């Protein structure tokens, strides 16, 4: 009883937040593009410090 | 410095896992939902209760 | 009775929502940074093309 009241707790959550794999998908290839221009511009810039 | 693609992507292995869990017991979460209260009566402690 | 069970099933989703807030909070100043310089580039292209 105890453990199917935890897991119907924990299933409505799961089944709230599955969704967001998609918007989360973006987010990261955005995420990870920005990273890639951050890393560019901190290489650039201590490229030219010198 | 947010770095907080690591944060993202922990994310999505748990948001995906929970989608791949939905699949896997939805049927069986859903069949239990209507009727979870039986599980506080087992038979033999219906006769001891 | 079916409408305690729907509010008891929202009670999640709803706590789980609230608790994006605050980061939803920078995201939407961030996002709104990156409008704010669209609409810089986009006038100063503007004015200089004119």
């Amino acid at each position: 009883w105890q453990s199917a009241r935890e897991l119907l707790r924990d299933w409505p959550s799961q089944r709230h937040l599955a969704d967001r794999v998609q918007p989360l998908r973006m987010r990261l290839s955005e995420l990870e593009q920005r990273l890639n221009n951050q890393q560019n511009a901190e290489r650039l810039l201590s490229e030219f410090c010198k | 410095l947010i770095d907080r693609v690591e944060e993202v992507r922990e994310e999505m292995d748990e948001a995906q896992e929970a989608a791949r869990f939905l699949q896997q017991h939805g049927s069986a979460l859903t069949k239990l939902e209507p009727m979870v209260a039986v599980l506080q009566s087992d038979p033999q402690q219906h006769e001891q209760l």
